[PDB]
């Protein structure tokens, strides 16, 4: 077992972070793509599922559902209805640039992985959904699809064997909800993006009524590397439930805010300072730390100086780990103002299926406005606590839950600044 | 003709007798003498609907809006 | 933001609106991708073609898309009023989206907001008394790892400062367009310290694998 | 009054700005609150005597 | 032979396969309160009222669109079922205007009856209360769209019985205007049957509009004319 | 390697997404139909 | 707070304060209120007939 883990070189799952040697299928072959994949494909998809569960891939995008269980649900016997694979590539949790880097510098390993996922579960066509903010990177993806087609190696009868597999690209139109699990599916359907109800699973009824699934881009990227490499070489980096490498990125308040691959666990102070410049004003300047992005409660200073960066560790810290915005914020900003702007974002992007997220984000936006102006009573801040207990899990999707959790973290940790703000408003009016 | 009201020569016009079974209703009506018209009870018919059937593939039951 | 039409001609069908037969071949490629039986799924790519052809879509464009895809128009009106990329108000050549939510605002987007405001003159959310400067601030776009960001027509700008504001706006006045990528060096999303990424040329298919 | 607004009507301030209290005002004065089935008796001391109500 | 065992608070009953929790609960007499479900239409889930704590599950789930596995037990009178009903009923009455005098569904509301029998009493949400201005749908149907609780029942009725497809959702978040976008006076057959569909006072009769409130008028059996079906 | 291997993204024009979708339309298995050609036929 | 004359009020330099919302006839324990309502040519809902029986009024 490692002593909390760090980056050892060439154990990077994917190289070519930015602007490296070329941008081509030839460069993909030099970096390790299209190498001996047919012998992996023609062995049987049960062996690929065994390889993935040997690696023990924790599902990405900040959900927690592991890939092995999902794609083992995808082993339904094939009926007259086909099977579909949908590669989701939106970037919610503002602070992200998770797969922007991947789809900007290496679409070829994504092509490898969607071919692997299409073979590994009986899928037949793969729709890749890019965010509508990404026209130029989408056209880079189109150039890469043209190169992979012009090689004559995907499309129809891939790898020389009689196995056709087509991949399409659907743009976004700008949303947070199109990134989610099932509003994606109906946004492809031409109806407006709205999630379905969960106990009919996407692996039973999906895109118009076919057993489909949805994969994150990090899962698609890691998937052919586990096929072409050894079993549990990926699993030797970190703990037993969560295992492998992850993009820990500071998009936020450090000197040189940037992106690094690391292993599953890391000491947080080494992560923040010994890789990405330094904290703006030193280690003792920041007020707090948010991991995850925006669907995660905060972590204060006395907790962030000690807590390691694991999924089980953040379960023990009552939060949820996501991607790429594992950032600090300074005392010089008001965290009430920052979380209130995040609640304004939540109001600006949410569909109107469920009554409780709709009206709860309405109350929380107006009440956080009355907290920034400070025109309330302490019964109001405990009422905000009560409604954040009411909303959570009583919806379809997790946007209501991810609007409940930052209010929870702010109430659990930063009571005294709220009390002093309200006392200063009392001194102002009186 | 002085206020615009609805007078009536009907003392029995505002009777109602809420009962629990049709048998005791008919028994009381035949016991107290006057005639009676029996209309039969109609429950709502049980149906067969599902959200997955509202998301059909090649069946025409399709929500078309959401 | 006034989600009812209320004609106001320069709208008010029929506004004369028609495409190019080359774009009709794009339309046939688009409804040839999707399977037969569910033609109504290509509404958003056809309406994207309408926006890329004519910079903002009128109501006659929506009647045209409804008659092309042989659907009732109400689904087209739903998809037009639902998403973000489709601006039913008329806009200019260039379109400014100043993205500022969680890393972007917390990394001091307000300097960029002040710079855009006192350089361009028109207030936030509104339009300009010419073309090419329809300014709106927007929520998250995804490209978060840098300074708060600016999207212009299918291009990005990160790592900003008010002198870069002056430069980019004066060069869009001149017509010469800078790069979509980052600024201040660091030619991609980079760890901008001492290159803490991989350095060796990667082996790939050569070394130890199993069952392959 | 009691702090059980489904029996006693609320007062004017919450009545003119609530929602639950306006609904309770409205339906409480139209229908009357429902009373569970059963037969009770009580009796207090009227200055005559046993004022009983059944 | 095609039976499913459920316990309704201990009382066992048998369920046909494929059906809902709600049809079996209405089979044993328990009317779970509903706002979006209606038996002449398809099943939306957007009103969220039918939540019920089904055992061995930390999350409380809807009952109008739940497939029925074998061997349930359905706790309707639990604690957090009542707490979820209190929460949802408190959410509905926030952006709903004080129009119960000038409404036309005083005796026949649904918010009023179900907020007496299931909701809270002391309100909250001091300020706010946005309002959506009405439209002009048709001179036969008077329409106020501030009272619309956006329940998506008239939309499903249009697209699944009327086939006209003129009513739609516009917007996101709080701002969802429900109607026709293009100032078109919606005139079609069975457009008089939308005032009985709309569960709240948002789509009322225009010629009836302000003559009575339905506790005075007595209800009487009769047979239709002018159509050979009755 | 500390050199920006991209700028392959830099030349992207505002038509290129539909251009790539246009050119990569071959080897398209028939996107399986279901009864009628449309929800309203 | 004496209960006498059964008078009506009106708005400040405004129209009739009543809406004809029938609450008083719904509560009137001798049913002396008689309300028949119609809207006028303007659009706001109003009355036609608002009668108090002084015989039945128990006050
Ligand atoms: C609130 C919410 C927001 C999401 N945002 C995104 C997003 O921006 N991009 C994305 O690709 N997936 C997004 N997802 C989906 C998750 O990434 C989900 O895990 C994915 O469908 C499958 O990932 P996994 O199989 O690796 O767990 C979101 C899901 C939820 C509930
Ligand atoms: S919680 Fe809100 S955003 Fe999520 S599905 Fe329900 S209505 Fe839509
Ligand atoms: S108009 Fe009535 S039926 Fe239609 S969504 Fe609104 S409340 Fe529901
Ligand atoms: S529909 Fe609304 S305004 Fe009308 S009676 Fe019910 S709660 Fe009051
Ligand atoms: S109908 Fe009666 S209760 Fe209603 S406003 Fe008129 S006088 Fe008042
Ligand atoms: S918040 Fe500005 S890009 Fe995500
Ligand atoms: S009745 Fe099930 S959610 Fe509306």
């Amino acid at each position: 077992k490692t002593s909390f883990g760090s980056l050892k070189d060439e154990d990077r799952i994917f190289t070519n972070l930015y602007g490296r040697h070329d941008w081509r299928l030839k460069g993909a072959q030099s970096r390790g793509d299209w190498y001996k994949t047919k012998e992996i494909l023609l062995k049987g998809p049960d062996w690929i599922l065994g390889e993935v569960k040997t690696s023990g891939l924790r599902g990405r995008g900040g959900a927690g559902f592991p890939t092995g269980l999902k794609w083992s649900f995808m082993n339904k016997p094939s009926d007259g209805r086909p099977k579909y694979l949908v590669v989701n590539a939106d970037e919610g949790e503002p602070g992200t640039c998770k797969d922007r880097e991947i789809i900007r510098h290496d679409p070829h390993k994504l092509v490898e992985g969607c071919l692997v996922g299409g073979r590994a579960m009986g899928a037949r066509a793969a729709y890749i959904y890019i965010r509508g903010e990404f026209y130029n990177e989408a056209s880079n993806l189109q150039v890469a699809i043209r190169e992979a087609y012009e090689a004559g190696l995907i499309g129809k009868n891939a790898c020389g064997s009689g196995y056709d597999f087509d991949v399409f690209v659907v743009r976004g139109a700008g949303a947070y909800i199109c990134g989610e699990e099932t509003a994606l599916i109906e946004s492809i359907e031409g109806k407006q993006g709205k999630p379905r109800l969960k106990p009919p699973f996407p692996a039973d009824v999906g895109v118009f009524g076919c057993p489909t699934t949805v994969a994150n881009v990090e899962t698609v990227a890691v998937s052919p590397t586990i096929c072409r490499r050894g079993g549990a070489w990926f699993a030797s980096f970190g703990r037993e439930r969560n295992s492998g490498t992850k993009l820990f990125n500071i998009s936020g308040h450090v000197n040189n805010p940037c992106t690094v691959e690391e292993e599953m666990s890391v000491p947080l102070k080494e992560l923040i300072e010994k890789h990405a410049g330094g904290v703006t004003g030193g280690w003792d300047n920041l007020l707090a730390v948010i991991p995850g992005g925006s669907s995660t409660p905060l972590i204060p200073k006395s907790v962030c100086e000690t807590v390691l960066m694991d999924f089980d560790a953040l379960i023990q810290a009552q939060t949820g780990l996501g991607t790429a915005a594992v950032i600090v914020m300074d005392r010089s900003t008001d965290i009430v103002k920052a979380i209130a702007r995040l609640i304004e974002f939540y109001k600006h992007e949410s569909c109107g299926q469920c009554t409780p997220c709709r009206e709860g984000v309405d109350w929380m936006n107006k009440v956080m406005a009355r907290f920034v102006r400070g025109d309330a009573r302490p019964a109001e801040i405990d009422s905000l606590w009560e409604i954040s207990k009411q909303i959570e899990g009583h919806t379809i999707c997790a946007l209501g839950d991810g609007a409940a959790w930052p209010v929870q973290g702010l109430i659990r940790h930063f009571r005294p600044e709220l009390e002093e703000r309200m006392q200063r408003f009392a001194q102002q009016h009186q | 003709p002085l206020m615009g009201w609805a007078s009536t020569a009907d003392p029995l016009s505002n009777l109602v007798l809420t009962f629990s079974t049709k048998e005791d209703a008919i028994a009381f009506a035949e016991k107290n003498g006057w005639s009676y018209d029996v209309e039969e009870r109609k429950v709502p018919k049980p149906k067969s609907k599902s959200y997955g059937a509202n998301f059909s593939w090649n069946k025409r039951t399709r929500v078309s809006t959401k | 933001a006034l989600f009812v039409h209320r004609d106001t001609p320069k709208n008010n069908p029929e506004t004369p609106f028609d495409f190019t037969p080359e774009n009709y071949k794009r339309i046939e490629a688009i409804v040839k991708n999707y399977p037969e039986g569910h033609k109504a799924a290509a509404v958003l790519p056809v309406l994207d073609l309408a926006q890329r052809q004519n910079g903002w879509l009128p109501i006659s464009a929506m009647n045209k898309v409804a008659e092309i895809l042989q659907v009732p128009p109400m689904r087209v009106y739903e998809v037009a009023t639902f998403y973000t990329m489709y601006n039913r108000k008329p806009v200019g050549k260039y379109h400014i989206q100043v993205c500022t939510t969680t890393p972007c605002m917390l990394r001091n987007s307000d300097s960029i907001l002040e710079a855009i405001q006192k350089k361009l003159g028109i207030k936030v959310g509104e339009t300009t008394p010419d073309k090419l400067f329809t300014l709106i601030e927007v929520e998250c776009l995804g490209a978060c790892v840098n300074a708060p960001m600016v999207q212009i027509n299918d291009n990005y700008y990160e790592d900003l400062t008010p002198k870069d504001i002056e430069e980019i706006i004066d060069e869009l006045k001149a017509g010469k367009i800078p790069k979509p990528g980052p600024r201040s060096g660091r030619f991609s999303c980079e760890p901008a310290g001492g290159l803490t990424s991989l350095t060796e040329p990667p082996k790939g298919p050569g070394f130890g694998v199993q069952a392959g | 009054k009691v702090d059980d607004a489904k029996v006693s009507p609320p007062k004017r301030a919450e009545m003119k700005t609530s929602m639950e209290s306006l609904i309770h005002h409205f339906k409480l004065y139209t229908e009357g609150y429902q009373v569970p089935p059963g037969a009770t008796y009580t009796a207090i001391e009227a200055p005559k005597g046993e004022f009983g109500v059944y | 032979s095609n039976l499913i065992e459920v316990f309704v608070d201990g009382q066992s009953v048998m369920v046909e396969p494929g059906t809902t929790v709600l049809q079996a609960c209405e089979k044993v007499g328990m009317q779970i309160p509903r706002f979006c479900y209606h038996e002449r239409l398809s099943v939306a889930g957007n009103c969220r009222m039918c939540l019920v704590e089904i055992e061995k599950a930390p999350k409380v789930v809807a009952a109008c669109a739940m497939p029925v596995m074998k061997g349930w037990n359905i706790l309707t009178n639990s604690e957090k079922t009542k707490k979820a009903r209190e929460g949802v009923m408190e959410f509905l009455l926030a952006n709903h205007p004080l129009d119960c005098p000038i409404c036309d569904q005083g005796g026949e509301c649904d918010l009023q009856d179900q907020s007496m029998m299931f909701g809270s009493d002391r309100s909250r949400f001091l300020e706010g209360k946005r309002a959506v201005e009405d439209k002009n749908i048709g001179p036969l149907v008077k329409t106020i769209m501030t009272r619309c609780i956006q329940c998506t029942r008239c939309i499903r009725f249009a697209s699944e019985i009327a086939g006209v497809d003129d009513l739609g959702t516009t917007g996101r978040g709080n701002d969802m205007q429900v109607g026709t976008y293009i100032e078109k006076m919606f005139m079609s057959e069975l457009s008089g049957n939308i005032i009985d569909i709309c569960p709240v006072g948002a789509l009322t009769s225009k010629p009836y509009a302000f003559t009575a409130r339905p506790w005075e008028t007595r209800k009487t059996e009769s047979i239709d004319v002018m159509d050979a079906v009755g | 390697n500390t050199t920006y291997k991209n700028l392959q993204h830099h030349d992207y024009s505002t038509y290129t997404f539909l251009d790539l979708n246009l050119d990569l339309s071959k080897f398209r298995m028939p996107q399986p139909s279901s009864g009628r050609e449309s929800p309203r036929h | 707070r004496f209960r006498g004359e059964h008078a009506l009020r009106r708005y400040p330099s405004g129209e009739e304060r009543c809406i004809a919302c029938k609450l008083c006839e719904a509560v009137c324990p001798a049913q002396a209120i008689t309300i028949e309502a119609e809207p006028r040519a303007d659009g706001s809902r109003r009355t036609t007939r608002y009668d108090i029986d002084m015989t039945k009024c128990i006050y």
